[PDB]
């Protein structure tokens, strides 16, 4: 199944505040009416990160939990895992090695290696959560907003939310699930566990001209892609 | 005086009636000031050099530091403080460099033997023990604290090593039981004579000498590995100054004008605002918010 | 300089200076060489309380590497503005015309 994006995918590029003028940007940004991915969760494949991915998701009972991150999904070189919880979030680059499958909250699936980073933050979570991920300049950006709530017309610009120095090589990425008393072995099957019935969104940026359209106090009211 | 100014920038002794462009007025800044944000992530040296557990010679750990905020100056506060050869930076400079990750290893070593740990030298410990490579950056802290860790019954349970056949290259570790091959002998797997194994350990008496005395040496390394710097060093003063015309640095962004308190209501992740046309108009304090 | 300068146990005569309260003006020298500090404590620090002597001595032998050698070095200052001068090449004259 496909669904086209129709005004979605815009953030702040510069993190510079600007009164009532228009900016023409050339950055990554996803382009106008395009289609993305669309997915029920009521197992999962893996999908190619190739320059960067919008998420979009559409919830009500806040079973998406995290990210799975990393150019392999073997201990041989370093992968990113990003998992939310009620309280707090982990940001973990230390190279674990991963099951066929995600873990469903069994709160472990990974092994002991050489560990490096450790994050702490603020946590990150009808309701609608979009997320943008980059990595051009060896800064990992996650640009963010959640609105009250297939994907409404309502324009909204997404805010960026925190930025790592770390610079890891990411070519592949995965998404999390979560599932009440649900237990995993190293042999996984296809059959799963019942959940919420919900929907995810997965976009695809690419290297476009935009015209933002600042507000009086520095919000993204409107946005013109060049080449739609 | 703008007479004479006036006849210097036309180039003429005699000028005529009328009105001349002559020069363009400019008020020079009277002070500067550079301002950053605070330090709230302070590096956790404090489990290091001021703790009372430490390891061995052959068992040393490396502990990393990841994201911090540096403070050396301070650091000069202890009694015991008279070795500080540094490697390859002065000392004075270093507060000002952001590296990316540091690591620190720290364990005892005798002070008769402290020389050795230096780039160019031989010795007992130092080509069989361990090692600094000659591109190291990074210094020695070593001190003695006799007066705290020791008793008269006997402090031998910091152990080391003497000898061994090899030559252990730097960055590894051997906790390895291995048997000394003399010559022409097999393997018997229990001690006695010429199976001379390397289990030792030191002779601490809180009374041992001035110069063979304890010297806990923590030699705290640096590494660059050409990625973006996450370990900054201790930051500049930070004072401000309002409704003058001063030199403003508000990390980065240098330049002369004045400052007012403005009316807008900014977003929270936004940290300097551009007016039209690509110039500062407004930056945000990184301190007070 | 590997032949001629660098000595066993020895070549200290050659001095270099580790740090400066300033950096100095170009084409300029100093002779008189006083212990400088920190400001707040006073000199005669050698010992390592935040002192340092400024000229060290290096003592080098020829078993270290291409790095740390002893090169003589010396570097030429020239003027080439127009001025009346009197050194240069041994190329002959011509009569006027
Ligand atoms: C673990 O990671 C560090 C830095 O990423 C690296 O220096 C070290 O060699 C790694 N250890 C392995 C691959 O066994
Ligand atoms: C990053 O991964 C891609 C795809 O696996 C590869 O082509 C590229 O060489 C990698 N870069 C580095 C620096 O490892
Ligand atoms: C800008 O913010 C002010 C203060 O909250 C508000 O009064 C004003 O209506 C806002 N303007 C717009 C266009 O949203
Ligand atoms: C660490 O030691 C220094 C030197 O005595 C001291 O000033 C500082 O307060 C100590 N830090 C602690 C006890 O956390
Ligand atoms: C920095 O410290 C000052 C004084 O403690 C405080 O008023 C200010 O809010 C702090 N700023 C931040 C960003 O924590
Ligand atoms: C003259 O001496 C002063 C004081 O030592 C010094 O700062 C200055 O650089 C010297 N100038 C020259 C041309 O040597």
């Amino acid at each position: 199944a496909y669904t086209n994006s129709f005004t979605r995918g815009v953030y702040y590029p510069d993190k510079v505040f600007r009164s009532s003028v228009l900016h023409s940007t050339q950055d990554l940004f996803l382009p106008f009416f395009s289609n993305v991915t669309w997915f029920h969760v009521i197992d999962n494949p893996v999908l190619p990160f190739n320059d960067g991915v919008y998420f979009a998701s559409i919830e009500k009972s806040n079973i998406i939990r995290g990210w799975i991150f990393g150019t392999t999904l073997d201990s041989k070189t370093q992968s990113l895992l990003i998992v939310n919880n009620a309280t707090n979030v982990v940001i973990k680059v230390c190279e674990f090695q991963f099951c066929n499958d995600p873990f469903l909250d069994f709160r472990v699936y990974s092994s002991a290696n050489n560990c490096t980073f450790e994050y702490v933050s603020q946590p990150f979570l009808k309701n609608l959560r979009e997320f943008v991920f980059k990595n051009i300049d060896g800064y990992f950006k996650i640009y963010s907003k959640h609105t009250p709530i297939d994907l409404p017309q309502g324009f909204s610009a997404l805010e960026p939310l925190v930025d790592l120095p770390i610079g890891i090589n990411i070519t592949r990425f995965q998404t999390l699930l979560a599932l009440h008393r649900s237990y995993l072995t190293p042999g996984d099957s296809s059959s799963g566990w019942t959940a919420g019935a919900a929907a995810y969104y997965v976009g695809y940026l690419q290297p476009r001209t935009f015209l933002l359209k600042y507000n009086e106090n520095g919000t993204i009211t409107d946005a013109v892609d060049c080449a739609l | 005086d703008p007479l004479s100014e006036t006849k210097c920038t036309l180039k003429s002794f005699t000028v005529e009636k009328g009105i001349y462009q002559t020069s363009n007025f400019r008020v020079q800044p009277t002070e500067s000031i550079v301002r950053f944000p605070n330090i709230t992530n302070l590096c956790p040296f404090d489990e290091v050099f001021n703790a009372t557990r430490f390891a061995s010679v052959y068992a040393w750990n490396r502990k990393r530091i990841s994201n911090c905020v540096a403070d050396y100056s301070v650091l000069y506060n202890l009694a015991p403080f008279f070795t500080f050869k540094c490697y390859g930076v002065s000392p004075t400079k270093l507060n000002d460099l952001c590296f990316t990750n540091v690591y620190a290893d720290s364990f005892v070593i005798r002070g008769d033997e402290v020389r050795q740990i230096a780039p160019g030298q031989t010795g007992n410990i130092a080509d069989y023990n361990y090692k600094l490579p000659d591109d190291f950056t990074g210094c020695v802290i070593a001190w003695n604290s006799n007066k705290l860790d020791s008793k008269v019954s006997g402090n031998y349970n910091y152990l080391y090593r003497l000898f061994r056949k090899s030559n252990l290259k730097p960055f590894e570790r051997d906790i390895s039981t291995e048997i000394y091959q003399a010559g022409n002998k097999p393997c018997n797997g229990v001690a006695g004579f010429n199976c001379y194994f390397p289990l030792r350990s030191y002779s601490f008496r809180p009374t041992y000498g001035v110069g063979h005395q304890p010297y806990r040496v923590v030699v705290l390394s640096f590494e660059l590995l050409h990625a973006p710097a996450t370990v900054c060093g201790p930051k500049k003063s930070t004072n401000l100054v309002k409704n003058k015309c001063v030199n403003f640095n508000f990390n980065g962004l240098k330049g002369t004008g004045v400052l007012t308190e403005s009316n807008k209501k900014f977003l929270p992740f936004q940290q300097f605002g551009r007016d039209i046309a690509d110039t500062t108009d407004a930056v945000r304090d990184p301190q007070t918010l």
